[PDB]
C-alpha cells in the first residue's frame, strides 16, 4: 500500500 | 540472466543518456522576495513532480528493472534525495555561485536564509568542484544510477554489485576516450566516487531538515513525499 | 613535503606503522547489563579510542602539513566514520559479532538493549560482511582508514591553497590501492572495479556515521549516559 | 577545544 508501488507498475 | 551486462560501454552511456529527464519549471509568477512558506513551497511542489519522473527514469537504468518490486521500492526510498541534489547541483555547474532549482528559479545561498543555509553552502561547494573538475554529462549519469544502485545495497545485492561494476567499466572507458591516462584514470574515478560520501552527507542533513518542516507543518507535504520522507524513520 | 615524496610500499610502510591499538573495556561478565551500562563501557572505550585517533592522525601524511584549524575540522566530522571502519575491520572474522573490544563481542540481541541501536548494529554487521567477501586487506584497510581522514571534511571548510593539497595526498592514496590491487595479480578491469567497490563502501560509512551521530545527540538529552567532555565536543561539532 | 590542545602537545 504505496504510491510508490503504483508509480513503479505503471 | 540481465540485459544490463550484455550492453557495451557505448551502449550503457546511450542507454542512460536516453533516459535523462526533463528540466521542469516552477511556478511563473513569482514574487520574487520569499518567505519560508513561500519558498518551501515552491520546492516541495517542483520535488514532487521531479519524483515522478525520477520513478520513470529509474526503470530505464539498465538492470534495474531485472530487481523484484520490494527491491527497486528500497533502492529509492533511500536514494531519492541524493538523487535530486546530484541533479540540482549538475543544473548548477555553469552558474557559480547559484543554485538552479528551475530555469525559472535561481538560487543564492542569501536566498537560502528565509529557511537550509549550511545545505545551501555545500550544494554550491560541490557544484564549484564539479565545475573545476570539468565534469562531462556521460560521467554524471554513470554516478547518477550508481547512487541510485549503491546507497540502498547495503541495507538489504550480486546482480546489483554486477551493475555497478558494469558502471565502472562505462566511467572508465569514457575516460580513456578523452585521452586521460592509465593513472589519470583511476585518480578521476577515485575524485568522482569519494564526492557520493558528500552527497550522501548532504542526503542525511536534508532528511533531517524534512523531518522538521513536517512537525512544523509550514509548508504542506504531498503523501508521495511523505511516505518517502517516513521510510526514513 | 615528505607526503608527496612518499612511494606507494613507502606510504603502506607509513601507515601501518602508525596503526593504533586495540584497546580493551571495562566489561564485567559477571556483572548485569543494563542499557545504561553498555553505553557507559561503549561511551568509556571510544573516548578512550579518541586519543589514540587523534595521535594516529599526526602521523598520517600530509596531515601535519596542514593547518590546526584545518585538523580540528577534519576529525571534527571524521572521527565517528574512523571509530565504525576500525569497529568493522576488526569484525571480519567474526560472522554475526562487532568485536568492541577483544573481551567485548555483541550480537545484535545485545545490541537492542539500546533502543534504535538495532538498525545501527545491522548495518555495521552488513559492512562486516562486505568486507569479508571482498576479502579486504590490512594494506586496503590503512588506506581507506586515511581517505575518510582526509576526505570527510574537504567540502565544508579565501585561501584554499591547503584544500588543493589534500587532494594531492588524495591522489597518492588512489595510487597506493590501485599499487597494492596490481601486486596481488589483478588486471586493470580488477584493479578500477574493486577500486570503486571499496570507495562505494565509504558512502554507507558516512551513512552509519550520520545516523550514528543523531542517535548520539538524542542520548546526550536522555542524561542517562555518561558523556566524556571530549565527546561532548566532538558531538556539539556536528549540532 | 579539547581536540585543539590534544593536536598541540
Ligand atoms: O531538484 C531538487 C528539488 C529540491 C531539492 C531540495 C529541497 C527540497 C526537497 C524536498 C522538499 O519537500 C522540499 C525541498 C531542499 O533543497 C534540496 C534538499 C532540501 S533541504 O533539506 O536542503 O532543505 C533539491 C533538488
Ligand atoms: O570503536 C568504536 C567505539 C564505539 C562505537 C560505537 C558507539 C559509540 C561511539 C561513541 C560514543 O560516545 C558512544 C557509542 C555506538 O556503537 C558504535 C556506533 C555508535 S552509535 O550507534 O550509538 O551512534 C563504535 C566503534
Amino acid at each position: 500500500h504505496k504510491i510508490l508501488h503504483r508509480l513503479l507498475q505503471d | 540472466n540481465s540485459l544490463a551486462l550484455s550492453l557495451t560501454a557505448d551502449q550503457m552511456v546511450s542507454a542512460l543518456l536516453d533516459a535523462e529527464p526533463p528540466i521542469l519549471y516552477s511556478e511563473y509568477d513569482p514574487t520574487r522576495p520569499f518567505s519560508e512558506a513561500s519558498m518551501m513551497g515552491l520546492l516541495t511542489n517542483l520535488a514532487d513532480r521531479e519524483l515522478v519522473h525520477m520513478i520513470n527514469w529509474a526503470k530505464r537504468v539498465p538492470g534495474f528493472v531485472d530487481l523484484t518490486l520490494h527491491d527497486q521500492v528500497h533502492l529509492l526510498e533511500c536514494a531519492w534525495l541524493e538523487i535530486l541534489m546530484i541533479g540540482l547541483v549538475w543544473r548548477s555547474m555553469e552558474h557559480p555561485g547559484k543554485l538552479l532549482f528551475a530555469p525559472n528559479l535561481l538560487l543564492d545561498r542569501n536566498q537560502g536564509k528565509c529557511v537550509m543555509v549550511e545545505i545551501f553552502d555545500m550544494l554550491l561547494a560541490t557544484s564549484s568542484r564539479f565545475r573545476m573538475m570539468n565534469l562531462q554529462g556521460e560521467e554524471f549519469v554513470c554516478l547518477k544510477s550508481i547512487i541510485l544502485l549503491n546507497s540502498g545495497v547495503y541495507t538489504f545485492k550480486d546482480h546489483i554489485h554486477r551493475v555497478l561494476d558494469k558502471i565502472t567499466d562505462t566511467l572508465i572507458h569514457l575516460m580513456a576516450k578523452a585521452g586521460l591516462t592509465l593513472q589519470q584514470q583511476h585518480q578521476r574515478l577515485a575524485q568522482l566516487l569519494l564526492i557520493l560520501s558528500h552527497i550522501r552527507h548532504m542526503s542525511n542533513k536534508g532528511m533531517e531538515h524534512l523531518y522538521s518542516m513536517k512537525c512544523k507543518n509550514v509548508v504542506p507535504l504531498s503523501d508521495l513525499l511523505l511516505e518517502m520522507l517516513d521510510a526514513h524513520r
